[PDB]
C-alpha cells in the first residue's frame, strides 16, 4: 500500500493538497526557519483556510523559479492535478473525512520524501 | 462425614453434605444419598473421580473407612497446595516426582521455556498426576476443577504448551513465567480480592492444565480493564505507571494465539503490515510525541479505549494533537526529534483509510501493537551486571 | 381445564439497551458469557422468574393464578393446608402409598398455581405431596453476537457508615451492555399439559407474559429491554410433527445488510422465518 | 427385539455425580440411568422396560461453570400453620432468609452420545411381543422427531437433540483408552431404591454398563 | 397514601452547549462515551442527582419531602433514625423479626424521603431498613450522532502548596462537548408506585424538575445545558396499554434538513413525534 493518485475522494485530494503546499513553503526557506502551521484551522476552516494557503503557495512556488534547484514547477503541475478534481471547497469536514485528510497528508508528504518513497 | 477445613474459605467445613431439603433425590436420610462406606449397601469409593483418589492417596501414606480416607486425604497429608481465588491441590509420590507443579507463586528460570521435556531426571513417567481445586461457598465446597493426566504429559501443557504463548519482551525487571496469579490480578480492578471467579480462576487455570481453548471472555476483561485503569504512579510503589503492562499484554498475545492465529512475541515485528497492529504502533508513538513534549503529573486524557474500538472518528483528532506536540518539540533546539513525524507517515503508508470499527480480536492485536512500539521507544533494556 | 391438545415450540427474540439483563454470582454482577463461545447467557430460571412476576402483577392474585410468588412465607405452611384439606398422615415423605391422596394434593395445587400448573413444583416435605413437571421447560437464552460488557465507573455522594476519612465516598460500579439481541429456546409438551391440567387460557396467558415480560420488570441495572420477536410452532398432532432444532434452525437471525460495526439497535438485526414442515404451523403476530 | 442406537446431543449437559449434588459436578459421560431416562421421554409404557448395553461418546469432554441463584432448604415447619381460606395467596420465600442458594453447576459443554438399547417385557405385558410393537413406535417417533416430550440432559435447562442413528455410529473421539471413568452409578434401583454402582470394566471406546436388571452389583 | 393509577412513559430532549454533562471517573474526567461507536452517555444516577437536587431546592427539606442529601449524610444513622420513629430497636443486623416491623420501617423510610419514595434505594446494610425499587426509572442517556469531546487546557495564575517552580506557570485542564442532544427513557409503572405512595403531586413535581432541571445546576463545567423537550406517555391503565419500544420509537429525531455542518445548536435538529396507540395519550406541552 501507498500513495494512491486515483483516490479521488475529496478529504484525500485536500490532504495531498495540503502536504504539497506546505512543501513547497518548505522548499522556500527551511525549517521561515519555522514550520508555519496553521493545520488546525485547515480541518476546522477547509475553504477559508486553503484558499489563503493557496495565495501563500503561489508566492512560495514564483519565487523559486528564479533558483535552478528543482524537486518547483512540479509543484504548481501537482496543485492543478489535484484541485482539478475538486470542486466547491467543503465549508465543513467530519471526524472520518478528518482522519482521512492526516492520511492523505502523511501519504503525499511520503510521496515527496528525500528519497522518494523507495525505503519504508 | 467428618468435616474437611483448612483451605482459603470461609468456615472451612465439609463438602459433599446435605443440611438442606432441595438436595433430596429419591428419599435418603441426610448423607445416603452420596453413600460412600457410610451405609455399607453399597459404596462409591471403590467397592476419573477424585475422591476415589483422594482415598487412593489415604492409603499410600499408610504404606465408614472410605470417608474416613478420603476426608483425611483432604487433610492434607505438606507442600501441595496452592491458591488462585479458590484452593488448589495436587498429589503424586508414586516415583518422588519432585513436585515442581505450581500456578507460579532479569531472566530468573529453572527450566526451559519449550524446547523439550526437562533435564532433571525422573521426572518424565508415567506416574498418574492429579489436581483438585475446589472453591467455598459459606461451607459447602464445589469442586471448581479437576484434572487426572500424567507428569510425563502434564507439563508438556502446563508450560510446554502454555508459557510459550504468554512470552513477550519483559518491559522491565521482573520474573519470565508470569505466575497465575499475578495474570489474574492485571484483570481485576485493583488486586486478588476481586478476581473473576468462574470465567478466570477456574477457566484459564482449566486451560493451562488442559491446554484447550482460553475463555472467550478472557479477551474482553483485559480489554475493558485497559480501558477502565489509568497512568497513576503516584499511588504504587512498584515502579510501573502503564496501562498495558507485561502481563495484560502477555496475556491478550496469549489469547490470540491459542484462540485466533499466530503473532509477533518479540520486541517489534516492523515488517507486520497489519492495519490493527499498525494502528497501534501509531497510537503508540503518538503519545511518545505527547509525552516527550510535555511532561505528561504525567497526566493525559484517555482515548486508549477510543482509538482501539473505533480509530477513525478519534484518530483525526489525535494525529493533529500529535502535529501540535511535535512543533512544540521542533521550536526547542531538540530537532536536528523530527524522526517521529517521519515514524508517523512510514506508519500511515501502509494504512489506505481509518477502519470505521474494530472487532474485539482487532482490539488485542491493537494492544499488542501498541506494548510492542511502546517497549521500542523507551530506553531501559537488559539491565543486570 | 382443558389441557392442550397440540404441542408447541417458541423462539422468543428479546433485546437490552444499556442494561445487565442477567448477572453471574461468580462473575461479580457482570453479564453471563459463555466462555466457549463469547455470546451473553440468560438463565432459563431467570425468565421463567420474569414470568412468573409478570402473571403475578396483572393477575392480582385472582385465583386459578396463584404465583407462589417470593412473599414472607414458606411452601411448607401450603403443602400442609393442601394436607389438613386432605386429612392425610403427616409422616410419609416420599409419594405416598394410596393414590387418590397424592392425587387430589397435586390437582389442588396444580389447579390454584399458574406456575406448579406451568413449570411444575416439587412438595416433598415431612408432610409429602409429590412432583409435578410441567409442559413449558425453557433453557438458556443465548445472544446471536457476541456481547462485550462495559464496566461503568459510578458515584455516591453520601456514605452509609461512619465516617474517617472525610476520599471516605465509595466508586460503585455498573455492568452494561451495550446491545445484545438474546434468543430463547422453548418447549411444551401436550401431554405433561394434560397431566397438570395446563389450559388454553393459560397459554395465552403465557403468550401475553411472553410478549410484556419485561413491560414490568424496570430497575436500575436492567435498563430497556423489550420482546422484540415471539415466534411459536404449533404441531397438529399432540405429541411432534417436526424436530426441535429442525424448527429452531428456521429462524435465522442475522445483520441487517444497511449496517456495519457493533450492533446497538433491532435496526441492525434482520430476522426470517423460513416455511415449515406440512405439519406446522408457523405464528409470527407476537 | 433386535436393539436400537439413538443418537443424543446438545451445547451443555448434567448428570450429576451423587456425591457432589449440592455444587454441581457432572459425570464426564452420560451414565445409564440418565440414557435410560431420555429413552423414556420419547417412548415407554408400563408394559416395558429400556436396558442399556452402551453408550458410545462422540465428542472430546469439556466442563464448565454456572453459577445459579437456587431456592434452598424448603425447610421443616417450626411452628404449624394453616391457611385463613381455601383458595388465598400462599407463598415461597425466594429471595429473603437462607432460602437462597448459589448452587454452581461444574457441566458439560458440547455433548453428544448414542444410546444403545433394548426391550424387556415386565408384568402387565399383555402379550409376550410387546417388544416388537413398542420398539418399532420408539423408531417412528425418533424419526419423526416425536416425542412425550423434549429430552434433557440431566437437568431440563439443558434440552437433548436426538436423531434415529440407524447407519454406522461416528466416529468418536476417543480410540485408544485413554479414560477410565472412575466408577459411575449404574442405575438407580427402585425394588430397594437404592443406588446400585458399576463401573468395573475400563470404558474403551462405549461405556459397556451391565443390566441393571440382572446384575445389581458386582458385590451380587 | 395514595398512589398514581395510570401507566407513565416519558422521553426527554436535553442537549450541552460547550459543556461536560457527566464525567467519567475512569477516562480522567472526559465525558462518558461508547467507545465502540462514540455516542455520549449519561448515566441514570446522573440525572436522578439532579431531580433530587431540584427537588430539594425547590422545596429547601420540608416534611416528606427529604432527599438523602448530598452533604455528607449518613444512611445508618437515616436508618437508625427511622428505627427510633417506628419505636423499634435498630441493633438487628437483618430487618426486623415481625413482619410489621420491617412494613413500617420501609413505609417510613418511603413516606417521608421524595428519592427513595420515587427512584427507591437499598438500605440493607450495618442497620438495615430493607429495600425499594421505587416507580420511576430511567436509563442511560444517549446522544442523538456521535459527540466529540475536546480537551480545553487552560492554566491557573496561583499555586496551592509551597511550589518552587513558579514565567512559568501550572497547567489545568477541561472537557466540553461542543454540542450534544441527549435522549433519556424513563418508567413510571403504578404497581411500584401503589407499593410506595408516590402521589400524583410526587408526578408534577417529578416533571416540573425534568424541564428545570438544568437551570439551578450551573457550575465552570457544565457549560449550557437545558431541557429541550419533553414527551410523555400516559397509558389509560395501571398495566400497560402498548409496550415501551413502540413509544420510544414515536420520538423520531433527525437532523434538519438545512444544516449540513456538525451540530451545534437545537435548531440543527428536527424532532417529531407520531400519534400514539388508541390505548396511550402523547402529551408534548413540557
Amino acid at each position: 500500500v501507498s500513495l494512491d493518485p486515483a483516490r479521488t475522494d475529496r478529504p484525500y485530494l485536500l490532504g495531498r493538497l495540503f502536504a504539497v503546499l506546505e512543501k513547497a513553503q518548505e522548499d522556500a526557506v527551511p525549517g521561515a526557519t519555522i514550520k508555519d502551521r496553521y493545520l488546525a484551522s485547515a480541518s476546522a476552516n477547509p475553504g477559508q483556510v486553503f484558499h489563503m494557503l493557496l495565495k501563500n503557495a503561489s508566492n512560495h512556488t514564483a519565487k523559486l523559479r528564479k533558483d535552478p534547484e528543482r524537486k518547483a514547477i512540479h509543484y504548481e503541475i501537482m496543485m492543478q492535478e489535484i484541485i482539478d478534481n475538486i470542486s466547491d471547497f467543503p465549508v465543513t469536514m467530519s471526524s472520518d473525512e478528518q482522519g482521512l485528510f492526516m492520511i492523505g497528508y502523511y501519504h503525499q508528504r511520503k510521496a515527496l520524501f528525500t528519497k522518494k518513497n523507495k525505503e519504508n | 462425614w467428618e468435616n474437611t477445613s483448612y483451605i482459603l474459605g470461609v468456615d472451612a467445613k465439609g463438602k459433599q453434605e446435605r443440611t438442606d431439603k432441595c438436595h433430596a433425590a429419591f428419599i435418603a436420610h441426610i448423607k445416603a444419598y452420596c453413600d460412600t462406606a457410610d451405609q455399607d449397601l453399597a459404596a462409591v469409593l471403590q467397592f476419573h473421580e477424585r475422591p476415589a483418589a483422594r482415598q487412593a492417596w489415604a492409603n499410600c501414606l499408610n504404606r465408614q473407612e472410605a470417608a474416613f480416607s478420603y476426608v483425611t486425604a483432604l487433610n492434607y497429608l505438606r507442600q501441595k497446595v496452592t491458591i488462585a481465588d479458590a484452593t488448589v491441590v495436587f498429589w503424586a509420590e508414586r516415583s518422588s516426582p519432585a513436585e515442581d507443579i505450581f500456578a507460579g507463586m532479569l531472566l530468573v528460570a529453572i527450566r526451559s521455556g519449550k524446547r523439550a521435556t526437562d533435564i532433571m531426571p525422573d521426572m518424565d513417567e508415567s506416574v498418574r498426576f492429579h489436581v483438585l481445586g475446589l472453591s467455598p461457598n459459606a461451607a459447602r465446597l464445589s469442586v471448581r476443577f479437576w484434572e487426572v493426566d500424567t507428569v510425563g504429559h502434564m507439563l508438556d501443557k502446563v508450560g510446554r504448551h502454555y508459557r510459550e504463548l504468554e512470552i513477550i519482551p519483559q518491559f522491565n525487571n521482573e520474573q519470565e513465567f508470569p505466575s497465575l496469579s499475578t495474570l489474574l490480578r492485571q484483570t481485576a480492578v485493583l488486586n486478588k480480592t476481586e478476581n473473576i471467579s468462574p470465567v478466570l480462576a477456574g477457566g484459564l487455570f482449566r486451560a493451562m492444565l488442559t491446554g484447550g481453548p482460553y475463555p472467550q471472555s478472557l479477551l474482553p476483561a483485559v480489554l475493558g480493564r485497559i480501558r477502565a485503569e489509568h497512568a497513576r504512579p503516584e499511588d504504587k510503589s512498584r515502579y510501573r505507571l502503564e496501562v498495558v503492562t507485561y502481563y495484560r499484554a502477555a496475556l491478550i498475545k496469549a489469547y490470540l494465539i491459542r484462540n485466533r492465529k499466530l503473532e509477533v512475541p518479540v520486541s517489534l515485528d516492523p515488517a507486520r503490515t497489519d492495519r490493527p497492529y499498525l494502528l497501534g504502533r501509531l497510537f503508540a508513538v503518538l503519545e511518545k510525541a505527547q509525552e516527550d513534549a510535555v511532561p505528561g503529573a504525567t497526566i493525559k486524557d484517555r482515548y486508549l479505549a477510543s482509538a482501539s474500538a473505533n480509530p477513525g472518528q478519534v484518530f483525526h483528532m489525535l494525529l493533529k494533537n500529535a502535529s501540535n506536540h511535535t512543533a512544540k518539540l521542533r521550536k526547542d533546539p531538540e530537532r536536528k526529534a523530527i524522526h517521529y513525524e517521519i515514524m508517523m507517515q512510514e506508519i500511515i503508508d501502509n494504512i489506505s483509510d481509518f477502519p470505521v470499527t474494530m472487532s474485539s480480536d482487532e482490539q488485542g492485536l491493537f494492544m499488542i501493537g501498541y506494548y510492542h512500539q511502546r517497549k521500542a521507544l523507551f530506553t531501559k533494556k537488559n539491565k543486570e551486571n | 381445564m382443558t389441557a392442550i391438545a397440540n404441542r408447541y415450540e417458541f423462539v422468543l427474540l428479546f433485546d437490552v439497551e444499556n442494561g445487565n439483563p442477567n448477572g453471574d454470582p461468580d462473575a461479580g454482577n457482570m453479564p453471563r458469557i459463555d466462555p466457549e463461545t463469547g455470546h451473553g447467557l440468560v438463565t432459563d430460571v431467570c425468565l421463567k422468574r420474569k414470568i412468573r412476576n409478570h402473571v403475578a402483577l396483572t393477575k392480582e392474585g385472582a385465583e386459578r393464578f396463584n404465583i407462589y410468588i417470593q412473599e414472607k412465607a414458606i411452601l411448607n405452611e401450603t403443602h400442609e393446608r393442601a394436607y389438613t384439606a386432605c386429612d392425610l398422615k403427616p409422616e410419609p415423605k416420599k409419594l405416598p402409598k394410596k393414590v387418590e391422596d397424592a392425587k387430589r394434593v397435586t390437582d389442588w395445587m396444580c389447579t390454584n398455581f399458574y406456575d406448579i400448573r406451568t413449570f411444575g413444583a416439587v412438595m416433598t416435605t415431612e408432610v409429602n405431596c409429590g412432583q409435578v413437571r410441567g409442559p413449558v421447560q425453557m433453557a438458556f437464552a443465548r445472544s446471536v453476537e457476541p456481547v462485550v460488557p462495559q464496566e461503568v465507573s459510578i458515584t455516591r455522594m453520601a456514605v452509609t457508615t461512619k465516617a474517617e476519612a472525610e476520599d471516605n465516598r465509595t466508586m460503585g460500579r455498573k455492568h452494561i451492555v451495550p446491545y445484545g439481541l438474546y434468543v430463547a429456546h422453548g418447549f411444551i409438551s401436550a401431554p405433561l399439559a394434560e397431566k397438570t391440567g395446563f389450559s388454553d387460557e393459560d397459554l395465552t396467558l403465557f403468550w401475553d407474559a411472553l410478549v410484556n415480560m419485561f413491560e414490568h420488570d424496570r430497575s436500575a441495572a436492567r435498563g430497556l429491554m423489550s420482546s422484540r420477536k415471539l415466534i411459536v410452532f404449533k404441531h397438529q398432532n399432540r405429541l411432534g410433527n417436526a424436530p426441535a432444532h429442525k424448527l429452531f434452525d428456521l429462524v435465522k437471525v442475522s445483520r441487517a445488510e444497511g449496517s456495519s460495526g457493533p450492533a446497538r439497535s433491532f435496526a441492525d438485526y434482520a430476522v426470517t422465518v423460513g416455511q415449515a414442515p406440512e405439519g406446522v404451523e408457523v405464528k409470527e403476530m407476537l | 427385539t433386535y436393539g436400537i442406537r439413538l443418537r443424543v446431543w446438545g451445547d451443555y449437559a448434567c448428570f450429576t455425580r451423587p456425591e457432589m449434588k449440592v455444587e454441581r459436578v457432572s459425570y464426564d459421560v452420560m451414565p445409564p440411568s440418565a440414557a435410560r431416562g431420555i429413552l423414556e421421554a420419547i417412548h415407554w409404557k408400563p408394559a416395558i422396560r429400556w436396558i442399556v448395553d452402551r453408550i458410545h461418546v462422540l465428542r472430546p469432554i469439556v466442563f464448565d461453570n454456572v453459577r445459579r441463584n437456587e431456592v434452598s432448604s424448603k425447610i421443616p415447619k417450626p411452628n404449624p400453620a394453616t391457611a385463613m381460606r381455601d383458595r388465598k395467596p400462599l407463598y415461597f420465600l425466594v429471595d429473603d432468609g437462607s432460602n437462597r442458594q448459589q448452587r454452581a453447576a461444574t457441566l458439560l459443554r458440547n455433548v453428544d452420545y448414542v444410546i444403545e438399547a433394548h426391550f424387556e417385557l415386565t408384568d402387565k405385558a399383555g402379550a409376550e411381543d410387546n417388544a416388537g410393537k413398542h420398539l418399532d413406535i420408539f423408531r417412528r417417533r425418533a424419526r419423526a422427531g416425536q416425542s412425550f416430550q423434549q429430552p434433557c440432559l440431566g437437568c431440563r435447562e439443558f434440552p437433548a437433540s436426538f436423531e434415529l442413528l440407524e447407519g454406522d455410529v461416528p466416529l468418536s473421539c476417543y480410540a485408544g483408552e485413554k479414560r477410565d471413568l472412575g466408577y459411575m452409578l449404574l442405575d438407580i434401583d427402585f425394588e430397594r431404591d437404592m443406588t446400585p454402582l458399576f463401573f468395573k470394566a475400563v470404558m474403551e471406546d462405549g461405556v459397556i454398563t451391565p443390566p441393571s436388571r440382572t446384575s445389581p452389583e458386582v458385590r451380587a
